[PDB]
């Protein structure tokens, strides 16, 4: 269970059901990011479709990033991902629009200082 | 007027008995308005009532009870084709009151019954008819009426009309009336009396008294063979329900006997609302007229509250030319986009603004009116939280708590001008340790309502009641007594505030406040940069600003000496137009909000302006481990350096990824990065003028030094004043020309002296533009072993003799300006395409290549060249 700007998210069933009205789940984090039902005629969806597709145009490797990436989500049971570029390769965009996107209390920024010599991962996905 | 009927049904049991019988056991006979079954209307409640007759005896005895005590009441019955008949008689008086003396009735009486036995259907047989005359308390402004009730006819209403059609033109009772004092008895009764709906008895209408049955007749009439009409007075009529007898469709009367022959609704049910409509009339007529206030007023009100539609036609329907022509289409996308900033306290201001008494008489009237339901509700007794609601309704303006983060609840407060302040607060939001306003003005200020309470009790006091009322007044005199006192009391003071702490809590307010950074809080007020030109705020607005400064704003006056004077040293100090331009344009982005990383490194040679304008440029705008120095702060930079001028470490870029840093120092720097990414965020100048005591004619170096300069002007606030003004001035420039971005700002000096300097600080900046120069026709192909090769020989021929790895160069040069020159070759290696390396020692062949704004005497006004 996710919460989001217009309620609660549950990824328990395929498709998501979103909890707008009264329930008993104990649900308290949340974060602004509102969800809407997918819409592939979306301009916006279309968009990040086509910017997600430029930036890895290797379908292997996007299905396979955005896979992983779409496990952001969930925040359970859990492999960890060295992505290398050189600069202004869409990496920087992409990150940054999945830590808004899931927001400061699921996702949370983590510093190369300590891996090179955690309590900020509690409950992070 | 609401305060005596709340009294009414506050000590007088016989209407809370109704009111009880009404809320309870007569709603379920609630009809919708317009319903032709509604047979009784409460014009107060606004309800309609369908009562059978079983419980219409109940309804109406109760309300006997009721009237017996004086209570007033406000009530009416609709009369539809087949009921009583109803005689308004509003008689003008040459001078203000006729006797109507009971001979006099009896002699109407049988001109009436003449005229109804006359010219009508009438049952065969006999009959028993029944007069009523009430009689107004006294004429006022020489206007009397009387009425005349015949409960017992029925018959339809064109019948009626035909009754009182004939009634109109009869000469006998006109010259009844020509000695009793009635200028035009002949324009005395009112024709629409058989279809308007008739008050019960006992009730009446907005400030007006009841009208009192005077006496009442009964006649005799038979059909089978009329002699002699016995017209005789109804003995013991007091003994009656005289409303449940007088009742016009009633048809069980004991005595009386059946002879057969929307912003309105919005402003009803929500006393707020109501107050906001009385209110809102003081708004001078330009307010919805004018679009730009129409728009702001239905704006606020939409914000507000999204279900006063009705009351944002209303006050659009005060002009009809453009509410027709137009103004609904116009009023529903306004509701849309608000729907899809201002609130009532703008409102309060322009009303106040507008019709001074009148707003002060509304609120006193407010504040008395709810203090006083809290009075009579529990007998006078108040306690904290009614107190609480008083000071909120009353100060809901001015103060405003919110939880920060130590979970604490803590007062703001908006100073206005006159009161005792620290400098350059106005107009903004304060913390407040203690609300020691509100502390003060619970005791002096509320003790007014207090005192008005106390002499409208004592004027209830005087009026002429029975016994009971004035006991209960003098019980609830001494109990407000006893509760007046204890508003100065200390400990009741503090659980006040405790508990209005509830009512003032504005969620959410802490985490707005300073947010947006087109808002400047200064000596004068608040500044304002949403547009060009910049406005200075210093009247009321709900703009959420705390943060401020202790510069005065004033706009742009080139005339000023103090502005001359500051743009003729700005002038010495960098005599270039281009250079002068951009650092004035850079320096003006006093921006709080998403400013970019321009970098730079101002050197110079000391008592050059350099070191004066850094510390010149805190004062005119200062607050706006280290590293958290920088949060909301909209500019800030660096001085007193000393020789040892390398970066502060590895992390010497991580203070640059929302304020202008620029660092000043007295030598060119010692940084010396490796990367096209560090240095193109990076600039450089040098300062060139000196300032001394004997200035070389010969030399534009050097001009006159002014000590005075750095002790006496800029602790002269009209300095700081006319610096402020030059940097809105320019920052306005600078985006009425650039749309804001400085990238788009021509500096060909700054960017040449941060070319050489890149080249004297980086040798990876040096290889490229010594030995890289680009050329489409040299069909050579540069690998990543042979850069590194060329790299190193050119290292270590002219650098130095230094033993090269090419793994740190490879990334180096990835992470370069070449990093679109160094294009994927088909085996995925990083090749030099389109652009060729020298060898050891050689030229650029032709057609390869390395890898204006003039000063002006008026250089601070608009330049033609973008």
């Amino acid at each position: 269970l996710l919460g989001v700007g217009n309620g609660v998210l549950s990824i328990e069933t395929i498709p998501a059901k979103l909890i707008n009205h009264f329930h008993e789940h104990p649900i308290h984090q949340y974060t602004h990011i509102c969800y809407e039902p997918f819409n592939p005629e979306n301009p916006w969806t279309k968009l990040l479709l086509n910017a997600l597709q430029d930036i890895i145009p290797e379908l292997d490797a996007r299905l396979w990033i955005m896979f992983y990436l779409s496990t952001a989500i969930f925040r359970g049971l859990k492999l960890m991902l060295l992505w290398l570029g050189g600069g202004c390769n869409g990496k920087t965009f992409l990150m940054r629009l999945v830590a808004m996107v899931l927001g400061d209390h699921y996702a949370s920024k983590l510093n190369i200082s300590l891996l090179t010599s955690f309590m900020r991962l509690k409950g992070r996905g | 007027d609401t305060i005596q009927l709340t009294a009414q049904r506050k000590y007088l049991a016989e209407v809370q008995a109704l009111e009880t019988l009404l809320a309870r056991e007569l709603s379920v006979f609630l009809t919708e308005p317009g319903s032709k079954k509604t047979n009784i209307i409460n014009r107060i409640t606004g309800k309609t009532y369908a009562l059978p007759s079983t419980e219409l005896l109940r309804f109406y005895e109760h309300l006997e009870q009721c009237r017996k005590q004086g209570a007033l009441m406000y009530f009416l019955e609709r009369q539809g084709t087949y009921s009583g008949l109803m005689l308004d008689y509003d008689l003008k008086l040459n001078t203000n009151a006729p006797s109507l003396e009971s001979s006099v009735l009896s002699r109407l009486c049988h001109r009436i019954f003449v005229h109804i036995k006359n010219s009508s259907v009438l049952p065969e047989g006999s009959h028993k008819i029944h007069f009523f005359f009430t009689l107004k308390p006294e004429a006022v402004q020489g206007k009397y009426g009387f009425h005349v009730l015949i409960p017992g006819l029925k018959m339809a209403a064109s019948t009626k009309k035909s009754i009182i059609a004939s009634l109109q033109h009869d000469a006998t009772v006109q010259k009844i009336l020509h000695e009793q004092g009635v200028a035009n008895p002949e324009s005395c009764l009112d024709p629409h009396s058989a279809s308007v709906p008739s008050l019960l008895y006992g009730s009446s209408k907005l400030n007006h008294r009841p009208y009192q049955l005077k006496t009442g007749f009964e006649l005799v009439f038979d059909s089978s063979d009329p002699d002699y009409i016995p017209i005789h007075q109804i003995k013991n009529i007091e003994s009656y329900n005289l409303v449940s007898e007088l009742s016009l469709t009633n048809e069980q009367g004991s005595l009386v006997r059946p002879v057969y022959c929307s912003l309105s609704i919005l402003m009803l049910h929500d006393p707020e609302a109501r107050y906001l409509h009385k209110i809102l009339n003081l708004l001078p007529p330009e307010y919805y007229v004018e679009y730009p206030l129409w728009s702001n007023v239905v704006f606020a009100l939409a914000n507000t509250s999204a279900n006063y539609r009705p009351l944002a036609e209303w006050f659009s329907q005060k002009c009809p030319e453009k509410w027709n022509t137009g103004g609904k289409e116009k009023l529903e996308k306004l509701w849309n986009d608000a729907s899809r900033k201002i609130t009532k306290r703008s409102i309060m201001y322009w009303a106040h603004k507008h019709a001074p008494q009148q707003y002060k008489e509304i609120v006193e009237q407010g504040y008395f009116s709810i203090l006083a339901e809290y009075v009579y509700s529990y007998n006078g007794t108040l306690e904290h939280y009614m107190i609480a609601k008083v000071i909120y309704a009353m100060m809901g303006n001015k103060f405003v708590v919110d939880v920060d983060s130590n979970g604490k609840y803590v007062w703001f407060e908006f100073v206005l001008p006159g009161q005792p302040m620290n400098q350059g607060e106005i107009w903004k939001w304060r913390k407040e340790v203690n609300p020691d306003e509100l502390h003060i003005y619970i005791s002096e200020n509320f003790s007014r309502v207090m005192d008005r309470i106390t002499e409208h009790i004592k004027y209830h006091l005087s009026q002429p009641h029975e016994t009971n009322i004035l006991n209960y007044y003098k019980k609830l005199l001494k109990a407000f007594e006893r509760s007046k006192s204890k508003i100065f009391n200390d400990s009741f003071k503090k659980g006040v505030i405790r508990q209005a702490e509830f009512l003032f809590r504005q969620r959410s307010f802490i985490q707005t406040l300073d947010t947006n950074p087109y808002l400047l809080g200064v000596g004068n007020g608040v500044l304002s940069i949403e547009t060009i030109p910049a406005k200075l705020i210093n009247h009321f607005h709900e703009h959420p600003i705390h943060q401020y400064t202790h510069i005065c704003y004033e706009p742009f006056n080139p005339e000023n000496p103090w502005t001359k004077l500051l743009l003729n040293a700005l002038q010495d100090i960098i005599p270039e137009l281009d250079a002068r331009l951009w650092i004035m344009f850079y320096l003006s982005t006093i921006f709080r909000g998403l400013k970019e990383a321009l970098m730079l490194l101002w050197l110079g040679g000391g008592c050059n302006g350099k070191t004066f304008l850094m510390r010149l440029v805190a004062m005119v705008l200062g607050d706006h481990s280290a590293f958290m120095r920088l949060k909301g702060r909209g500019y800030g930079y660096f001085e007193e350096t000393n020789k040892s001028e390398i970066l502060n470490t590895s992390r010497l870029k991580e203070m640059v990824n929302t304020a202008t840093m620029v660092a000043a120092s007295n030598y060119n720097f010692i940084i010396d990065t490796t990367d096209h990414g560090t240095w193109r965020r990076l600039r450089h100048y040098r300062s060139k003028v000196k300032f001394c005591h004997n200035p070389d004619p010969n030399n534009s170096y050097e001009k006159k030094e002014d000590p005075r300069f750095i002790h006496e002007y800029i602790m002269d606030p009209n300095c700081q004043n006319a610096f402020f003004s030059i940097l809105v001035y320019f920052w306005e420039k600078l985006q009425k020309e650039y749309n804001g971005q400085i990238k788009k700002v021509f500096c060909p000096t700054i960017e040449s002296e941060t070319e050489a300097y890149r080249k004297s600080q980086d040798t990876l900046h040096r290889f490229i533009t010594e030995r890289v120069v680009e050329s489409p026709s040299a069909e050579t192909v540069y690998n990543l072993s042979e850069v590194v090769t060329a790299y190193a020989e050119w290292y270590n021929a002219n650098i130095n003799v230094k033993r090269h790895i090419a793994l740190e160069l490879s990334q180096e040069l990835e992470n370069s300006v070449l990093e679109k020159y160094l294009q994927w070759s088909p085996n995925k290696t990083r090749i030099l395409k389109g652009c060729r390396i020298l060898h050891k020692f050689e030229t650029l062949q032709p057609g390869e290549s390395y890898i204006i704004c003039e000063p002006k005497n008026k250089w601070w006004e608009w330049s033609p060249n973008p």
